[PDB]
C-alpha cells in the first residue's frame, strides 16, 4: 500500500486531501511516513489509535460498507457541515467517511439511530465529537447544550460529552473532534444516541483479508521490483541466516 | 526591517495646537531624519517638514510659523506640533525616514500608516454596530451576503476587520456617509459560499480608536 | 517655491494598454523627481527615484524618463493592482513638493451587479431607528440607479448611497443604498423593495422583504 | 458534585460520605488531586459542595 503523504488515519477518515486512496487496492502493507502533511484536518486525536494500527498488521484489504445510514438521511439534521479546515485540493472540504451533523430547524432532536451488519464480515465503524470554543458556538450548530453521546454496542458501552472551551488555532479552528472506532462484529449491533455535538459516520470498513502485515514508517518513495524480504531501509536479496540492517 | 506608526488624536480643537507622535521601531531616532507629511481629503500630498537629532531642521513655510518637530530618543518618538489648528489642517498625517545620501540622494522608502485629524468642536461619540443578518431563504445561487452596519460615530476614522483579520477574500467595508445627525455610517459587507454559513460562524471587530470604542458582533441568520 | 503640474489627472485603459503620465516643473530639476503610488488608503509607495531607477520590487513594467522639466511615469501592461493615485516629487530644493496626482482605474469587461437586502436589525430598532441596505456587487460600469420602493411607494428622501474604490483584482465596484426611516419604525409598511437599474441587466431587477 | 475542567483533562468526581477509622480525632478522609496546568492552559473549577 503507498500512503505518500497521507496518515493511516486520515486514509481511513476519507480526508479530502489523498482521497485517491478510497478505492484501497486488495493488498497492502503499510508504507507510512513520520508525520504526514495530510492527516487529521480538523484538529483532533484518535482514540486508541496505535491499537487500530496493530490490528491493520493482521488486516491486509477492507470493503467500504457505503451502507451505514447514509447523507441522504435529513430527518432530524442538515448533511451540510463541511468545514473550512480540510480542504479538498484547496476547497474546504470534511472527511467523507463521517458526517458533519448540524441542528435543523433550529431544532436538534436526540437520535436513537442504530445498525446491524449481518454481513459475513466484521466492521471497523468510526465516529467522533466535536468538542467546541464557546457555548454559542455549541447552540448554533446544536441549539441543546450540555450534550452527550452513547455508543451501545454488544460488549462496549461508552457515553462522551464534548469538553467546550477554546484552545489554539489550528487550520483557523481552535475546536476539537475526537476520532473513535470499534470493530462491530457479523451480526452485531450499534446504537447511537446524541443529545449534540455528534459527528455520525456514513461508511465503515468490512475486513476483507487478515492475513500478515506491518506498518513499517518508510519515507522512501515506490520504486518497482520485488522480494520476498523489506525493511523500512530497502529489501533484501541473498538469502543468509541473519541480519543487521532493521 | 523599519516599521513606522502614528499616535494622533483625531480631534483638536479649532484654534488650539495639534500633537502628533510618530514611534519607529527597527532603527535608532538618533540617527536618522525623519519627515512629516499631509494630505487633506482626497487632495494631494503636503510636505510638513523635516528634522534630525543632531542636524538642522527645515519646515515648508506655509506651516513654518507654526510647525515644531521634536525627537525623544527615550521612546523612540517624533513629534508633530501645529499651533492655531485651522479647519484647512484637518487630513491624514504620514511620518517618513529620509534615509542617508545614495549616489540616488535623499530618497524616502519608509513610509507610515497615517492617521486622520480632524479639525472640530464636536465632541467623540462612538459607534453602533448591528448586524446584516443573511436571508438564507434566498436561491442565490450559491453565495450569500453578511454585514456589520456602524452608525452613529462623530471622528471619521474606524476600521472594520472580520473574524480577527481570518476574513479578507470578498470584504468590501464601504465608505463613510455623513448623516444629517452630523455622524457617520459604515457599512461592511462580506460575499461568502452559501454553504459555510451552517459550520462556520461569522464575527466584526470594529475599533473605532478615537472613542477607544471596540464593539465585536456576531452576523447569525 | 516651485510648482509640480501633472497629466493627465484621469486615465482609464483596459488591461495590457500602454500608460504614460507626464510630470512638469516650475525650475529645472535635472534628475531629483520621483513617483509614488498611492492606492486607496494607503500610503504612497515609491516607484522610480533619479527619475529613472526603479526601487527594488517594482515590476519591469514601470518605467521613468526625462530631465530638467519634463518627466514621464510609463506602464508597459498596464495590470488591475495598477489603480491607484500617482503622485511626483521634486526632492531638488525646499521645500519639497508633489504633484496634483493622477488616477489611473482601469476599463473592463461590463459586470452585472449581485443585489442583497438586509432588514434593519432588532437591536437598532429598540434603539428607535430603522435601516434597510441594497448591497449591489462587484458591477463594472459604475454607473447605477437604485430605488426604494416601499409598498410600491417610491421614496427619494431618506436615502444615502456609498460607493467603493475599483477592487485590485476584479477591477468591479459596489455600492451600498441605506434607507433610513423610523417613522413609526418601519411600520405603516407591508414591503421593501430595491429597483436596481444596470446595463449588464437586460430589465431592472428588483428584489423585495416584507417582513414587517 | 466537583467538575475539574481543563484543556487536556476532565474529571468529575464525587465525595464517598462513609464513616472510617478515626485518624488524628477524624474519620472524614480528603483525596488530594494534581494536573500540570501548560503555559496559556486553563483550569475550570464547579463544585456542588
Ligand atoms: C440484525 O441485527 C440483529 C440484532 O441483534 C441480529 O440478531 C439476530 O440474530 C439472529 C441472526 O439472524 C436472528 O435469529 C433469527 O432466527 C429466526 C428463527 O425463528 C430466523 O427465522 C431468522 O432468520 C433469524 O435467523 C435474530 O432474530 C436476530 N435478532 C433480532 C432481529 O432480534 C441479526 O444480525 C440481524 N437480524 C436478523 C433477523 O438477521
Ligand atoms: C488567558 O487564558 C486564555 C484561555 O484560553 C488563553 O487563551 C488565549 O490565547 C491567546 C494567548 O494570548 C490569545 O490570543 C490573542 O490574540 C489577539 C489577537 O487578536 C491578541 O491581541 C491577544 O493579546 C492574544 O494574544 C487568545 O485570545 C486567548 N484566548 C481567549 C482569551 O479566549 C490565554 O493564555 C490567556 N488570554 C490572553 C488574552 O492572553
Ligand atoms: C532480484 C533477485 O532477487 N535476484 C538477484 C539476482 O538477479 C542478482 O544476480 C544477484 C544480486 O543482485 O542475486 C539476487
Amino acid at each position: 500500500l503507498i500512503l505518500r503523504d497521507c496518515s493511516v488515519a486520515g486514509w481511513l477518515l476519507g480526508n479530502p486531501m489523498c482521497d485517491e486512496f478510497i478505492n484501497v487496492p486488495e493488498w497492502s502493507y503499510i508504507v507510512e511516513k513520520a508525520n504526514p502533511v495530510n492527516d487529521l484536518c480538523y484538529p483532533g486525536d484518535f482514540n486508541d489509535y496505535e491499537e487500530l494500527k496493530h490490528l491493520l498488521s493482521r488486516i491486509n484489504h477492507f470493503e467500504k460498507i457505503q451502507i451505514i445510514p447514509k447523507s441522504s438521511w435529513s430527518s432530524h439534521e442538515a448533511s451540510l457541515g463541511v468545514s473550512s479546515a480540510c480542504p479538498y485540493q484547496g476547497k474546504s472540504s470534511f472527511f467523507r467517511n463521517v458526517v458533519w451533523l448540524i441542528k435543523k430547524n433550529s431544532t436538534y432532536p436526540t437520535i436513537k439511530r442504530s445498525y446491524n451488519n449481518t454481513n459475513q464480515e466484521d466492521l471497523l465503524v468510526l465516529w467522533g465529537i466535536h468538542h467546541p470554543n464557546d457555548a454559542a458556538e455549541q447552540t448554533k450548530l446544536y441549539q441543546n447544550p450540555t450534550t452527550y453521546i452513547s455508543v451501545g454496542t454488544s460488549t462496549l458501552n461508552q457515553r462522551l460529552v464534548p469538553r467546550i472551551a477554546t484552545r489554539s488555532k489550528v487550520n483557523g479552528q481552535s475546536g476539537r473532534m475526537e476520532f473513535f472506532w470499534t470493530i462491530l462484529k457479523p451480526n452485531d449491533a450499534i446504537n447511537f444516541e446524541s443529545n449534540g455535538n455528534f459527528i455520525a459516520p456514513e461508511y465503515a470498513y468490512k475486513i476483507v483479508k487478515k492475513g500478515d502485515s506491518t506498518i513499517m514508517k518508510s519515507e522512501l518513495e515506490y520504486g518497482n521490483c520485488n522480494t520476498t524480504c523489506q525493511t523500512p531501509k530497502g529489501a533484501i536479496n541473498t538469502s543468509l541466516p541473519f541480519q543487521n540492517i532493521h | 526591517q523599519v516599521q513606522l506608526q502614528e499616535s494622533g488624536p483625531g480631534l483638536v480643537k479649532p484654534s488650539e495646537t495639534l500633537s502628533l507622535t510618530c514611534s519607529v521601531s527597527g532603527a535608532s531616532i538618533s540617527s536618522y531624519y525623519w519627515i512629516w507629511i499631509r494630505q487633506p481629503a482626497g487632495k494631494g500630498l503636503e510636505w510638513i517638514g523635516r528634522f534630525y537629532t543632531s542636524g538642522s531642521p527645515n519646515y515648508n513655510p506655509s506651516l513654518r510659523s507654526r510647525v515644531t518637530m521634536s525627537v525623544d530618543t527615550s521612546k523612540n518618538q517624533f513629534s508633530l506640533k501645529l499651533t492655531s489648528v485651522t479647519a484647512a489642517d484637518t487630513a491624514v498625517y504620514y511620518c517618513a525616514r529620509e534615509e542617508h545620501i545614495t549616489f540616488g540622494g535623499v530618497i524616502v522608502r519608509y513610509w507610515g500608516q497615517g492617521t486622520l485629524v480632524t479639525v472640530s468642536s464636536a465632541s467623540t461619540k462612538g459607534p453602533s454596530v448591528f448586524p446584516l443578518a443573511p436571508s438564507s431563504k434566498s436561491t442565490s445561487g450559491g453565495t450569500a451576503a453578511l454585514g456589520c452596519l456602524v452608525k452613529d460615530y462623530f471622528p471619521e476614522p474606524v476600521t472594520v476587520s472580520w473574524n480577527s483579520g481570518a476574513l479578507t477574500s470578498g470584504v468590501h467595508t464601504f465608505p463613510a456617509v455623513l448623516q444629517s445627525s452630523g455622524l457617520y455610517s459604515l457599512s461592511s459587507v462580506v460575499t461568502v459560499p452559501s454553504s459555510s454559513l451552517g459550520t462556520q460562524t461569522y464575527i466584526c471587530n470594529v475599533n473605532h480608536k478615537p472613542s477607544n470604542t471596540k464593539v465585536d458582533k456576531r452576523v447569525e441568520p | 517655491d516651485i510648482q509640480m503640474t501633472q497629466s493627465p489627472a484621469t486615465l482609464s485603459a483596459s488591461v495590457g494598454d500602454r500608460v504614460s503620465i507626464t510630470c512638469r516643473a516650475s525650475q529645472s530639476i535635472s534628475s531629483w523627481l520621483a513617483w509614488y503610488q498611492q492606492k486607496p488608503g494607503k500610503a504612497p509607495k515609491l516607484l522610480i527615484y533619479k527619475a529613472s531607477s526603479l526601487e527594488s520590487g517594482v515590476p519591469s513594467r514601470f518605467s521613468g524618463s526625462g530631465s530638467g522639466s519634463e518627466f514621464t511615469l510609463t506602464i508597459s501592461s498596464l495590470q488591475p493592482d495598477d489603480f491607484a493615485i500617482y503622485y511626483c516629487q521634486q526632492y531638488n530644493s525646499y521645500p519639497w513638493t508633489f504633484g496634483q496626482g493622477t488616477k489611473v482605474e482601469i476599463k473592463r469587461t461590463v459586470a452585472a451587479p449581485s443585489v442583497f437586502i438586509f432588514p434593519p436589525s432588532d437591536e437598532q430598532l429598540k434603539s428607535g431607528t430603522a435601516s434597510v441596505v441594497c448591497l449591489l456587487n462587484n458591477f463594472y460600469p459604475r454607473e447605477a440607479k437604485v430605488q426604494w420602493k416601499v409598498d410600491n411607494a417610491l421614496q427619494s428622501g431618506n436615502s444615502q448611497e456609498s460607493v467603493t474604490e475599483q477592487d485590485s483584482k476584479d477591477s468591479t465596484y459596489s455600492l451600498s443604498s441605506t434607507l433610513t426611516l423610523s417613522k413609526a419604525d418601519y411600520e405603516k409598511h407591508k414591503v421593501y423593495a430595491c429597483e436596481v437599474t444596470h446595463q449588464g441587466l437586460s430589465s431592472p431587477v428588483t428584489k423585495s422583504f416584507n417582513r414587517g
